[PDB]
C-alpha cells in the first residue's frame, strides 16, 4: 500500500450561529459581538471639570433660586441636569422657556455682571415671600428684585431704569411681571393706577400689563442685549427687575441623566441610564445619546465571525 | 464554498487540531501524527484580526442633545426630528447587516482559499511522486519515513531523489 | 471570471439543457448523453435564495408625515426637511447601486465557484484514468459505457477498476 | 479514439443585463427588480379600523361644522384627509393651525366632554347664521356657542365661566373671537362698552380683544392639564366652549386623493395611492407614511438571480 | 493572497515587464527572452476601468444652503441641522471608508485570478508533455524552439505533436 | 535538460500604500485619490448669469434700500450675498427674515409691480428720515412710503388700500409697523386717536398695535393669482407702493470669495469653489449646488493595480 499525506483544518465541538450574504444559519468556529447591550449606572466624570446641578434647574441659575445657590457662577467642560430640578421657588414659569434651557446646558459656564439700578425712596425694593426660603427666614430669587411701594396703598412711582452692556459680548437679561391675585393684593403694592411696563432695547421691544386673577404668580421674560448696546425697562409697578445679567461662558457637553456621578473612570458617550464605555461601533441602548458614541440599531446581537466553518466530527 | 476545500472535498474538520488551524496528517510504516502549519494559520489570523481593527471602533464626531429627557419640546420640529432620527437610525441598521454578512461571507471565503493554497504546494512539492485521493490527502507511491513527511511540512522536500521508485510503483 | 470557468475555459452555455444549472454531457461507442449536477445546482441555487430573503424586504419602521400635502409649510423648515430628505435619498440611492453591483459581482462569481467545484471533483474522481482537454471535457482513455458514466456522475466510479486499461493507452 | 464527458452549464437565449461593481452591461440568465414603480391608485384598508373624513377637516371635528357632523366622536387607527376639506363654515381661521392639524392626524380617535358653561338672563347663548346651515335653518358650530346680549344695544355683562379637567388624561379645549364688521355691529351685539376677553390657567394665559373692521370669528386653542382649571373672563366677543375634546391614543394619518379600497391591505401610503410591494426600494414619491420601501432617484435596479449568460 | 499567484507561488513580480501586466518567460537552446499577454492584462485594466467609471462621479442632486453664514440663525433650529449634518457626515466618511477598502481588496484579488487563470490556461495547453515546477515556470520535456515558444503563449501549441518524444523524456 | 517556459506578473520600483478590508499597509503598484482637498479661492462664474449684490442684503431688494438702488429689479440663475450686507437702513428688522431670504435667495429673477395706492389730502404719503440717505438727501425705502398726518397732531384718517393679483403668479407683498419713540411722536404723526393696522386676504389675515427707541418691523406674505389683499389702517402703516414677483428658479451663494469668468463650478461654499471629478470632499461640509459628499478623511487611496512585489 501507499503512505499517505492528508491536509485538514481544526474544528470545535459547540460552534456559533453567524449570517452570511447567502446564509442565515451559518456555523463557524467562533464569533464576536458588535452590538452592546449593557451600560454602567453611573455619569463617568473623570479628567472633565463637570458641575451636578442636583436639584438645581438650569434656568435657576441665572434667576437665583435658594436650590441654586451653589450654582450661580463657574466654569465647567460638561453640566448635568436632573428630573424634577426646582427653577422656580416662588408659582409661575418663564416665557420660551426651553429654549433658555437649552442654550445653558451647551454653555461651559456662567459669570455674573452687575446692573446697577437704584431705586427712590418710595419704592421698597428688599420684597419678599415665604416660597422662596433662604436661611431660616423668608427670600426672594437672588439675582432679581421685587419691587413695592413703600408705604402700603401709595401709588409706585414712574420707574426708569437703563442696563448698559460695556462687555465685547452679548448679555442674557431676564425680569418678571408679578400678575395679582386680587385687586385688593394689587392696590396694596402697587397702588390704583393703570400698570404698563415697557421693555426697550435696539433689537427688542416689548410692553407687559400685570393682569388680576392662596399665592399669585411671577412670569418671566427674556433676550440677549448685544455689545454696546443698552436695554429700558420703563414702569410704574409689577416689574419684578434684575439686579445682575449673566454671560453664557464658552460651550460645554449638556447632559440629561438620573444615574450617579463616578469620579474613578473616564467616559466619552452619556445617556439617561449612565455611560457607555464599550468599544464596539454599534449600541442598542437607547437613540437618544450625547458625547462621541457608538450608532444606534434596531438590533439585539449582530456576530461578526473570527473563524472559518465549522465542520465537526 | 468559493474554493471547495472546507466544507467540501475535505469531508470535515479535525477537533483533535488545537494547536493551529490548518495541518497535516500523515501515515508510514512508522507510525501515524499530526502536525500544525504555522505560515497559513498565521495568514489567515492576521487578516481576522485586521477586519477587528478595522470594523471595532466608532467616530470621534461630539453630538449634543436635540431631545430634551424630563420637559416637552416644540410639536413641529420634535416631528422633524423623530423622522430624521428613524431615517439615521434605518440607515445605520441596515448598514451594520451589510457590513457584517458581507465581512463573515469573506472571511469564510478566505480561510477556504488558505486551506487550497496549502493543498496546492503540497501537490506541486511532491509532483510526480503522489496522486490525490480526491478528500485532501496524496497517496504518496514511495517509502516515506518521518524525516521525509517532515521535509513536505517544511518546504524542504526534493521529488527528483524519490522520483525513480515513484514511477515504477505508479506504471505497475 | 474569478474562478475562470464560466466565460473561461468552459466556451459557451448550454441551451438544451433545462433541468440544471449545472451538467454532464459524454460521448462514447453507445452514443451520446446529457444529465444535469443535482447538488451544485442546488448549491448556486440555495445561495440566491438566501440573498433574496436579505434583500427583499422592507423595515418595520413607522414613519409619519412632517410634510402637509395641502396646506403651506414655513419656508425655513421646509428647507430643512427638503435638505434632509434628499440628503438621505442620495444614501440610499448609494446604497441601493452599492449594495445590488456587489451583490451582482458576487451571484456571478459564486455560479463560476460552483461550476469549477464539479469540475474538480470529476477530476479527482477519474484520478490517471483521464486527460482534460483544456475546454471543461476529460477524454477518458478506457470504453466507458452508460453504467460507467453513471458512476462518474453519482460518484461511485473507482479508478481501481480501469487504471491498468488506462495507462497502457495513454502511453500508447 | 478516446471516450469523453464534458461539463458544462446551462444558458438562455434571451438574457437580461445587470450591472456589477466591474461591469454595466453584464448579460446574466435571470434577473428581478430592486426598484418599484407602479402604485395602486387607491387606499387600501383592509385589516384598518379606518375614518375616511371625506368634505370634514381635522379641525372641524373639534369645533363641530356641519361638514363634520358625522365625525365629531369615534375611534380609529388610520384617519384620511382630503383636498378642499371644510375647517370653517363661518369666515375665519385658527391661530397655530398646522400645529392643531397635525396633533389631530397623530391621534387614533375623539372623545367630547361637557364644559358646564352656564349663562345669565342678559346673555343670548343661541346665537346661529345662514353661514353655516344645518338641517333645514340657520345654525352653529355645534361645540361652541356664540354669546351675545339679549337686548338689541345693551351691555354684555361681566361674565366669568371656568372649566375644571375632572379626567386622568389631558383635554384640549378651544374658544373664538368674534371681529365684527363695523361699529354699529360692535354695538348691537355687545353694546358700546370697550371690550376685553381674558384666558387663563396655570399653564396658559392670554388677552383678546375684537377689532371692528359677513364677519370673522378667529379661533384659539390650548391643553388643559389633570387637576388643572382654565378662566375665561369676558364682557362680550367671546364664542365659548360647551364641550373640549380628548385625543385618544394613536393613530396613522393619511393626506390623499385616491378612492378607498376595503379589499385590499398595505403598509404604505402618498398623495396618489397606495404602495404594496415587498420590493425593497422606490421611486413614486419621496413623500410617503407608514412601513414604507426607501425612496432612490432610480427607474430600475436589477437583481442576479443567475449565472452570466454565454450562449450559442 | 485568495488565489495563491500573485505574492504566493509566485515569488515576486518582473520590473522588467513595462508592456504588460502578465506575461512570459522562457528558456531554450536560443537563449532567452520575454513577452506579455495582452488578453489577461487588457482583462485586469478593463475590470479596473469599470470600477473608475462607477465611483469617480458625483450625485446631479441640487442642494441649497440650509445655515447661513452672515447672520445668526435659530437657535433651536440650528441644534438640529448640526445634530443632522454631522450624522450626514458620519454616514459618508464610513460609506467611502468601506467602499474603498472593499474595492481594493477585489481589485488585489481579482488581479491575483487573472494570474491564476493564465497559468491554468497554459497548464492544460502543455498537458502530459510538461511538469510544474512550484514556481509558476513548466518544465517542458521537449525541444521547444522560438517558434514553439511562440504558439504556447498565442494559444496554438498543439500536444499531440510533441507527446511521443516528450512521454520518454519524462519516463526517462 | 528540459526547456523552460515562466509565467510571471510585473512590478514597480515605487510602489504606493493603500488600505483594503484585512490590512492598513497594503502596497499596489498604482492608486489613485478619492477626496479632493484643494479648493479654488474664487467663484468660478463661467456660463452663468450671475448677480454679485456687493453691499445689497436680498431683503433690501424688495424693500428697495439706497443700497440695493441697482437692483431693484433682474434676472439671474446664480445669486451672491456678501458680508455686512444692508438690508435696513432704518431700525428694524424683518417677522420670519431668514425664511425670506432663503425665499429670494432660491429665486431666478425679481421685477416689480405697482401697487397704485392713493391716499387722501389729510395724508402725508412722502415721509422721509436721515437714516436713508439717497443723492445726499433724506429719503425712504423706494418701494414703500411713510404716511404721516399732514398737520402735526391732527387724527389720521381711516384708510382703506387694496391690492388684486392681476398676475397669473403669485406675487410677494411687504410692509411696515412703525412703533414709535414716545407718546408725544405718536400723537404729533398720527394724532390722539388708538390705533390699529388690519392686514387681511383669503391665504392671510393679521392685525398690528403700533407699541410705544424707534423702529419699523417689516412683515410679509404671498398673494395668489386672483386673490385680493386690504389694508385698514388709521397711522402707523409703511404702505408698500410696488410688490415683487420672484421668477424662476437660480442657485443662492454667501461668500467673500472674488469672481472669475474664466473657471466654470457646479460646487460653492463661503471659501470658493470645487471644480473636481471626485466623489468625496473633505474642505467644508457647507456647500450648495452639485457637491462632492463631505468626509472627516484627508485621503481615501483607490487602487488600480496589483499587489506590488518588488525583486
Ligand atoms: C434713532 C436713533 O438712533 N437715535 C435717536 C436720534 O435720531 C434722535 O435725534 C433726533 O432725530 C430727529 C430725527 O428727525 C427725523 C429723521 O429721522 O430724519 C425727521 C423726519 O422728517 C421725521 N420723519 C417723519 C416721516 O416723521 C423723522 C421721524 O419723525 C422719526 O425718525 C420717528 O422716530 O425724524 C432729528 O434729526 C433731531 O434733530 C435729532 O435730535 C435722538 C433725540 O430724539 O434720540 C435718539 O435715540
Ligand atoms: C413683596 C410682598 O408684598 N411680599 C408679601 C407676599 C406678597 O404680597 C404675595 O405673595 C403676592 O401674591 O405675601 C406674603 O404673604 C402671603 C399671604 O398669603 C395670604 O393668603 C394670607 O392671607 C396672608 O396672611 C399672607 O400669608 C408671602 O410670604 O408670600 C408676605 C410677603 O411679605
Ligand atoms: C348671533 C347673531 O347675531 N347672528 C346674526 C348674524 C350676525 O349678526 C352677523 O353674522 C355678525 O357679523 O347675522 C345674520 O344675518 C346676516 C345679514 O347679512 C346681511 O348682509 C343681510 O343684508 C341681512 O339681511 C342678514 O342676512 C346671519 O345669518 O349671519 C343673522 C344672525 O341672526
Ligand atoms: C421642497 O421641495 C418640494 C418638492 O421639490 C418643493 O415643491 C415644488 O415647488 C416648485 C416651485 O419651485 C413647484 O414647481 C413644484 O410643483 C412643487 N412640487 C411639489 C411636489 O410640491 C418645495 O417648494 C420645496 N420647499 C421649499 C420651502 O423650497
Ligand atoms: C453649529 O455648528 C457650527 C460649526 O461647529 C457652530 O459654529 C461655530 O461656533 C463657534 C462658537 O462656539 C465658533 O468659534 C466657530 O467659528 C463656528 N464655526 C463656524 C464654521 O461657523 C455653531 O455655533 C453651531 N450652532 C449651534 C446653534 O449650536
Ligand atoms: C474567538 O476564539 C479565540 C480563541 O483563541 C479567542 O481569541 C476569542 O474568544 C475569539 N477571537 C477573537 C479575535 O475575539
Ligand atoms: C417623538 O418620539 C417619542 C418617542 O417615541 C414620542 O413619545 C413623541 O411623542 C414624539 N414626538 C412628537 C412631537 O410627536
Ligand atoms: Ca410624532
Ligand atoms: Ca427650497
Amino acid at each position: 500500500d501507499p503512505d499517505k499525506i492528508c491536509l485538514g483544518h481544526h474544528a470545535v465541538a459547540n460552534g456559533t450561529i453567524v449570517k452570511t450574504l447567502t446564509n442565515e444559519q451559518e456555523e463557524v468556529t467562533n464569533a464576536t459581538e458588535t452590538v452592546e447591550s449593557t451600560s454602567l449606572n453611573r455619569l463617568c466624570m473623570k479628567g472633565r471639570n463637570h458641575k451636578d446641578l442636583g436639584n438645581c434647574h438650569p434656568i435657576g441659575m441665572l434667576i437665583g433660586t435658594p436650590a441654586c445657590d451653589l450654582h450661580l457662577t463657574g466654569t465647567w467642560d460638561t453640566l448635568i441636569e436632573r428630573k424634577n430640578a426646582i427653577a422656580y421657588c416662588y408659582p409661575g414659569a418663564t416665557v420660551n422657556e426651553e429654549a433658555l434651557r437649552q442654550k445653558i446646558m451647551e454653555s461651559g459656564g456662567i459669570s455674573k455682571i452687575n446692573t446697577g439700578f437704584t431705586y427712590g425712596s418710595s419704592i421698597n425694593s428688599a420684597g419678599t415671600t415665604k416660597a422662596c426660603m433662604r436661611n431660616g427666614g423668608n427670600s426672594f430669587y437672588a439675582e432679581l428684585k421685587w419691587l413695592v411701594s413703600k408705604n402700603k396703598g401709595q401709588n409706585f412711582p414712574q420707574t426708569t431704569n437703563t442696563y448698559r452692556n460695556a462687555d465685547t459680548a452679548e448679555h442674557l437679561i431676564m425680569w418678571g411681571i408679578h400678575h395679582p391675585s386680587s385687586t385688593q393684593e394689587k392696590n396694596d403694592l402697587y397702588g390704583t393706577q393703570s400698570l404698563s411696563i415697557s421693555v426697550g432695547s435696539s433689537t427688542y421691544k416689548n410692553n407687559f400689563v400685570p393682569v388680576v386673577g392662596g399665592l399669585s404668580r411671577i412670569d418671566f421674560h427674556w433676550t440677549l442685549v448685544q455689545p454696546g448696546d443698552k436695554i429700558t425697562f420703563s414702569h410704574n409697578g409689577g416689574l419684578i427687575a434684575p439686579s445682575r445679567v449673566s454671560k453664557l461662558i464658552g460651550r460645554g457637553l449638556g447632559i440629561q441623566s438620573e444615574a450617579p456621578i463616578d469620579n474613578s473612570c473616564e467616559s466619552k458617550c452619556f445617556w439617561r441610564g449612565g455611560s457607555i464605555n464599550t468599544r464596539l461601533p454599534f449600541q442598542n441602548l437607547s437613540p437618544r445619546t450625547v458625547g462621541q458614541c457608538p450608532k444606534y440599531v434596531n438590533k439585539k446581537s449582530l456576530m461578526l465571525a473570527t473563524g472559518m466553518r465549522n465542520v465537526p466530527e | 464554498g468559493l474554493f471547495g476545500a472546507i466544507a467540501g472535498f475535505i469531508e470535515n474538520g479535525w477537533e483533535g487540531m488545537v494547536d493551529g488551524w490548518y495541518g497535516f496528517r500523515h501515515q508510514n510504516a512508522q507510525g501515524t501524527g499530526q502536525a500544525a502549519d504555522y505560515k497559513s494559520t498565521q495568514a489567515a489570523i492576521d487578516q481576522i484580526t485586521g477586519k477587528l481593527n478595522r470594523i471595532i471602533k466608532k467616530t470621534n464626531t461630539e453630538f449634543e442633545s436635540i431631545e430634551s429627557e424630563f420637559s416637552e419640546i416644540d410639536h413641529q420640529i420634535g416631528n422633524v426630528i423623530n423622522w430624521t432620527k428613524d431615517s439615521i437610525t434605518d440607515i445605520w441598521t441596515y448598514q451594520a447587516e451589510l457590513l457584517v454578512a458581507m465581512e463573515n461571507q469573506h472571511t469564510i471565503d478566505m480561510a477556504d482559499s488558505e486551506m487550497l493554497n496549502l493543498y496546492e504546494r503540497v501537490r506541486k512539492q511532491l509532483r510526480q511522486n503522489a496522486e490525490e485521493d480526491g478528500k485532501g490527502c496524496f497517496e504518496i507511491y514511495h517509502a516515506c519515513d518521518d524525516s521525509c513527511m517532515e521535509s513536505i511540512r517544511n518546504n524542504t522536500y526534493d521529488h527528483s531523489q524519490y522520483r525513480e521508485e515513484a514511477l515504477l510503483n505508479r506504471l505497475n
